[PDB]
RNA sequence: AUAUUGGCGAGAGACCGAUAGCGAACAAGUACAGUGAUGGAAAGAUGAAAAGAACUUUGAAAAGAGAGUGAAAAAGUACGUGAAAUUGUUGAAAGGGAAGGGCAUUUGAUCAGACA
RNA sequence: CGUGGAGGUCAGUGACGAAGCCUAGACCGUAAGGUCGGGUCGAACGGCCUCUAGUGCAGAUCUUGGUGGUAGUAGCAAAUAUUCAAAUGAGAACUUUGAAGACUGAAGUGGGGAAAGGUUCCACGUCAACAGCAGUUGGACGUGGGUUAGUCGAUCCUAAGAGAUGGGGAAGCUCCGUUUCAAAGGCCUGAUUUUAUGCAGGCCACCAUCGAAAGGGAAUCCGGUUAAGAUUCCGGAACCUGG
RNA sequence: AAACUUUCAACAACGGAUCUCUUGGUUCUCGCAUCGAUGAAGAACGCAGCGAAAUGCGAUACGUAAUGUGAAUUGCAGAAUUCCGUGAAUCAUCGAAUCUUUGAACGCACAUUGCGCCCCUUGGUAUUCCAGGGGGCAUGCCUGUUUGAGCGUCAUUU
């Protein structure tokens, strides 16, 4: 980085907003069986591979 | 040292991101996808990798048109609209 | 015995057909047979339960008691009465849902449709 | 509101399609304001912002609350 | 490899056989669409024969 | 057939303090280094896995069927074995039951069950119902639920609404003289069904 | 509220051109408002409205063209039938049913007779 | 008339029953590894109903103790049953470089029967 | 003898408690095993005659999962170093502030960048896990804000090299060739004053394209400003390219 | 004698066997013949009042039109005019549409949101420069149209 190509902001951009705990009402929807996020990620855990 | 003093060196990719298959398979060299084949015209794809072929073929995606495709034979592929009727 | 080729005695078949059933069909599966009354009066035998519709529960512990239908939670495959409710400790109230089949209706809502409806079923309406 | 307050600048999240030209021409024709020069952006959550300048004859800040946000 | 008084057998199952067996499972059914078949050509076929 | 086999795990010989099972390859994910393909690794393939080949229906010599038929319907008289098997017949009249072919045409339930009881099959009747139990079984999640004792079998001539008017009752079974069958002449292998045969059909018989 | 589309419909090329810009002018405040009121579901409303009216919009002026071609070779593509890429290039049922002229004579001398046994 | 481990639609089974059955009954070709080709998991069950524990009390809190709900809390979102290895407490007993075992009986503890 | 399924039967057992598990209690059998009581439990299940097999475990450096002894043990000892007080907080060896003692010693533990990472930046909130003591602190958790360009880079150029095209090989996936054995194109203005662009000169035969955020290359500086941006904002003063 | 060790049990831990479940898997059978330059399969990025997935969709974005049904949706908020009705709905059906960036993928490129050309139109005192809106330009091959090339070659000029 530094000079990226928008391509990658982008991605960078997508993976930014995916990054939230789950949204705590969908647990109390009917029948909802999601307890957390489980594709949740850390940029010191788990690179992207791009 | 081949191994981890050598490891420190690694921050160069050989393959980016692939335009037909978004997968980081595309050899910056090569300048070609090692996963679907780009831009070779034809998809990549081998016999001997059935596990591979299962990964990505039709009905892995969206199927935007195809799903569709059944409803309207079953339906002699009509054309026009719905009329109308009652209660 | 079933004797077509298209129908399915398959438990697994159809456990899973009801469950995942859509709203539209939960609508028919949700019903509730008339009143000894309303029977006799209208020469149905039961019908998909409307929303405002009257009725009266003839099973379970809330046995005895009547309300109108506040919503059909077709969702939940289950009816609300107002009417017929919990209390929590806390004294908040909480609707009991109630299956149709267990109900009784005792006075339709009424449309030009639902009319329209009981005269399909070849019955008559006061 | 900063900007819209000591700037004399409109802030506008605005169509990643979109160029200098066009965020002018279009704030140009919604608001009967007239423009100077038009700063643009694209946000890290990929949204493209505008930083529009106005000409000193206009106060954004006024336009500002009769767009209808303060 | 060779013992006792057997007969001498040739059974030839070298080849990968177990990609190539039929089992007339469908033995009934194709009667059945056989005799289906002849009823609609009868049908079909106005007085003729078959 | 491919089942335990969707892997590419070599072995890591030996010389790894570790027996010598193929092991999925790679890593990453505890799936990996695992024992595969072997009968006795979890997600390893069967010893022998079922083939559908398997021989599943027998030929019994045709004159044999008929030697066991022929047998099988001359139970249905002895009075003892019919007790024997079930079926309660300490009141009928006697046996065989023979009854009138005007029961062939009869075509409306009540009035079938109705002819039946009269004749002597209701204690027979009864018998099922009274012993409807739940499949105790895993069967009884695979269309094989209920469980149920067998009725009289009502053999007739000429079907004129009879097979119809009785295919809803518990138990009874219904069969042309022409055909009959082994398998319900002597259900589960044990001679001397209650049978009620119309005249018509007894007759034809011989 | 929401418009009815055979409300729409009625209107003229052009009061529907312009009610696209009221939407379009109220959808905007709408917005505006959004970041203020903590839920704004109205606004849900007006975005399906707008389609409604594109879509009406785009229905006649297709209608229009669509007419404006009835009945000659060569109407745009996409006012030709879909049906299946193949099905596109079937024989069509008249150059299909073509027989030679040998043949003709033929069934018309000998066709399949309707006979029966018995008697 | 023949073929069909693909596709769309259907009826079935002396099939498997969550370490089984397809790798996947679940946001599974996911998460995760690998430069890449490729590799590739674990993971179902409160209850009829959330009625998911108002209120008091100790606590910084988590929680504990009461109360309360419920057919049951010996069902408390660690949730049906809840084995074993292995562990804490309580009770009983034995132990001079292992422990366990066989025949026999003392002693302690415990118990069936049979009596009229 | 024992298990999973199947035919028959006992109109078998059961929510007034099926199955399962527990039990140095009872009884039958030489034994595989079978039977009962009590506890726990909560929806099913068994006897007999037959049928059937994915039918019996202590071992396979067996497979998956779970668990011990080892053991509160080895250990947490490289990189000179810490100290007093206040503040905060339930709580302070470790947070903040002040004081002191030191260190790195411009070949830096300073001030910036390229690759790589992708929000870690900044503020507010905050300690369940994580930071092999701790924690009130953090690159953690929660919630939010933040990256402004005619002049900085890219974009243009060409380098090794890559690579379409007429073609020539190859059964074919494709291989060769890069101006090659090709009918390979676009420019300046006149001709227009039906009218917009046909024809009038003449050139020019170059013969794709990709390939540099260190090579080449049009042009911006200072001052001020932000929680976090700045040769990008604001202020002033310039310069380049096209028109 | 205790601690300690060991054994049995009771309660409580650990762990998740067992039993019972099953919207799944497997196999058999029957019926059927429908992808794509009218842009398929596949990819990327987006779209909800409050969503990160899965599912759905495409800037008309968990959807528009139509048709059937006949009152829901539901985690909360909301509409409230939607209830004897051209009408509720995360309904069903589906014949009409919209369908971002792409992909055989087609103006040229592509580790670039990189760089041309043509027509229409609007704005900027503009046939030439800049900017907005629309519509266009790949390859091989077939039939045809038109404009042509070659002393390949016929005839006709005076
Ligand atoms: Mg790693
Ligand atoms: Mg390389
Ligand atoms: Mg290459
Ligand atoms: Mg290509
Ligand atoms: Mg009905
Ligand atoms: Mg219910
Ligand atoms: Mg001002
Ligand atoms: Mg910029
Ligand atoms: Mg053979
Ligand atoms: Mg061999
Ligand atoms: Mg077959
Ligand atoms: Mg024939
Ligand atoms: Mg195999
Ligand atoms: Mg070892
Ligand atoms: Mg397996
Ligand atoms: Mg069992
Ligand atoms: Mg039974
Ligand atoms: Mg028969
Ligand atoms: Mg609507
Ligand atoms: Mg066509
Ligand atoms: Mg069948
Ligand atoms: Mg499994
Ligand atoms: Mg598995
Ligand atoms: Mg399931
Ligand atoms: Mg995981
Ligand atoms: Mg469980
Ligand atoms: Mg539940
Ligand atoms: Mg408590
Ligand atoms: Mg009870
Ligand atoms: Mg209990
Ligand atoms: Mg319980
Ligand atoms: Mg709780
Ligand atoms: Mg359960
Ligand atoms: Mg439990
Ligand atoms: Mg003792
Ligand atoms: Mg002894
Ligand atoms: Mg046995
Ligand atoms: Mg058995
Ligand atoms: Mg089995
Ligand atoms: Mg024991
Ligand atoms: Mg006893
Ligand atoms: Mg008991
Ligand atoms: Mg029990
Ligand atoms: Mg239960
Ligand atoms: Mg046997
Ligand atoms: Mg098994
Ligand atoms: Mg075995
Ligand atoms: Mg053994
Ligand atoms: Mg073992
Ligand atoms: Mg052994
Ligand atoms: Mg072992
Ligand atoms: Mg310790
Ligand atoms: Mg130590
Ligand atoms: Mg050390
Ligand atoms: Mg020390
Ligand atoms: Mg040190
Ligand atoms: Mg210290
Ligand atoms: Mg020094
Ligand atoms: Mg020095
Ligand atoms: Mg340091
Ligand atoms: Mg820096
Ligand atoms: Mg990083
Ligand atoms: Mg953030
Ligand atoms: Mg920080
Ligand atoms: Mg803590
Ligand atoms: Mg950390
Ligand atoms: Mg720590
Ligand atoms: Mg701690
Ligand atoms: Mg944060
Ligand atoms: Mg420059
Ligand atoms: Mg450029
Ligand atoms: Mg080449
Ligand atoms: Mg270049
Ligand atoms: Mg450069
Ligand atoms: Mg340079
Ligand atoms: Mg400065
Ligand atoms: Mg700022
Ligand atoms: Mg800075
Ligand atoms: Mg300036
Ligand atoms: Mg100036
Ligand atoms: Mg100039
Ligand atoms: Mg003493
Ligand atoms: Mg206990
Ligand atoms: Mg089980
Ligand atoms: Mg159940
Ligand atoms: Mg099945
Ligand atoms: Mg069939
Ligand atoms: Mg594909
Ligand atoms: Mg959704
Ligand atoms: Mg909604
Ligand atoms: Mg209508
Ligand atoms: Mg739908
Ligand atoms: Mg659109
Ligand atoms: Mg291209
Ligand atoms: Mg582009
Ligand atoms: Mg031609
Ligand atoms: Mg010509
Ligand atoms: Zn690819």
């Amino acid at each position: 980085a530094a000079q990226k190509s928008f391509r990658i902001k982008q991605k960078m951009a997508k993976a930014k907003k995916q990054n939230r705990p789950l949204p705590q009402w969908i647990r109390l929807r009917t029948n909802n069986t999601i307890r957390y996020n489980a594709k949740r990620r850390n940029w010191r855990r788990t690179k992207m591979n791009i | 040292g081949k191994g981890t003093p050598s490891f420190g060196k690694r921050h160069n990719k050989s393959h980016t991101l692939c335009n037909r298959c978004g997968r980081r398979s595309f050899h910056v060299q090569k300048k070609t996808c090692s996963s679907c084949g780009y831009p070779a015209a034809k998809t990549r794809s081998y016999n001997w990798g059935a596990k591979a072929k299962r990964r990505h073929t039709t009905g892995t995606g969206r199927m935007r048109y195809l799903k569709h495709v059944s409803r309207r034979f079953k339906n002699g592929f009509q054309t026009g609209s719905a009329s109308k009727a009652s209660a | 015995a079933k004797q077509s080729l298209d129908v399915s005695s398959d438990r697994r078949k159809a456990r899973k057909a009801y469950f995942t059933a859509p709203s539209s069909q939960r609508r028919v599966l949700l019903s509730a047979p008339l009143s000894k009354e309303l029977r006799a009066q209208y020469g149905i035998k039961a019908l998909p339960i409307r929303r405002d519709d009257e009725v009266l529960v003839v099973r379970g512990s809330k046995k005895g008691q009547e309300g109108k239908i506040s919503s059909v939670y077709r969702l939940k495959f289950a009816v609300q009465v107002d009417k017929v409710t919990k209390e929590k400790v806390n004294g908040a109230s909480v609707p009991i849902n109630l299956h149709p089949s267990k109900l009784v209706i005792t006075k339709l809502h009424l449309d030009k449709d639902r009319k329209a409806l009981i005269q399909r079923k070849g019955g008559k309406l006061e | 509101m900063k900007k819209v307050e000591d700037g004399n600048i409109l802030v506008f999240q605005v169509s990643m399609k979109a160029n200098k030209y066009q965020i002018k021409k279009a704030v140009k024709e919604l608001y009967e304001v007239d423009v100077l020069k038009v700063n643009t952006l694209v946000r890290p959550n990929g949204t493209k912002k505008a930083y529009v300048r106005l000409t000193a004859d206009y106060d954004a800040l006024d336009i500002a609350n009769r767009i209808g946000y303060i | 490899a060779i013992s006792k008084n057997l007969p001498i057998l040739k059974n030839h199952f070298r080849k990968h056989w177990q990609e190539r067996v039929k089992v007339h499972f469908d033995q009934a059914g194709k009667k059945v669409s056989r005799r289906n078949a002849r009823a609609t050509r009868a049908a079909k076929i106005a007085p003729r024969p078959l | 057939e491919k089942a335990g086999h969707q892997t590419s795990a070599e072995s890591w010989g030996t010389g790894r303090a570790v027996a010598r099972i193929p092991r999925v390859g790679g890593g990453g994910t505890g799936r990996s280094g695992q024992g595969a393909f072997g009968n006795m690794c979890r997600g390893g393939r069967m010893f022998a896995p079922t083939k559908t080949w398997r021989k599943w229906n027998v030929k019994v010599n045709h004159n044999e069927k008929r030697y066991a038929t022929a047998s099988a319907i001359a139970a249905t008289a002895v009075a003892s074995l019919v007790l024997a098997r079930g079926h309660r017949v300490e009141k009928i009249p006697e046996i065989p039951l023979v009854v009138s072919t005007d029961l062939e045409s009869i075509q409306k339930t009540k009035e079938a069950v109705a002819a039946l009881k009269a004749v002597g099959a209701h204690s027979d009747l009864l018998k099922v119902l009274k012993s409807k139990k739940l499949r105790a079984g895993k069967g009884k999640y695979r269309n094989r639920r209920w469980t149920q004792r067998r009725g009289p079998l009502v053999v007739y001539a000429e079907d004129n609404g009879i097979v119809k008017a009785l295919r809803n009752v518990p138990g009874v079974e219904t069969a042309n003289v022409a055909s009959l069958n082994l398998l319900q002449l002597a259900p589960g292998a044990h001679l001397g069904r209650f049978v009620i045969w119309t005249e018509a059909a007894f007759t034809k018989l011989d | 509220a929401g418009v009815k589309a055979y409300e729409l419909r009625t209107k003229s090329k052009e009061q529907l051109a312009s009610q696209l810009v009221d939407l379009k002018k109220e959808l905007a405040e709408l917005k505006v408002q959004k970041l203020s009121r903590p839920s704004l579901p109205k606004i849900k409303t007006v975005r399906k409205s707008i389609a409604c009216v594109l879509t009406v919009i785009n229905e006649q002026q297709r209608e229009a063209v669509r007419q404006l071609y009835k009945g000659k070779k060569y109407q745009p593509k996409d006012l030709r039938a879909k049906k299946t890429r193949a099905l596109r290039r079937a024989l069509t049922k008249f150059e299909a049913s073509q027989v030679t002229e040998k043949q003709r004579k033929k069934q018309i001398a000998f066709p399949q007779r309707k006979y029966a046994i018995k008697a």
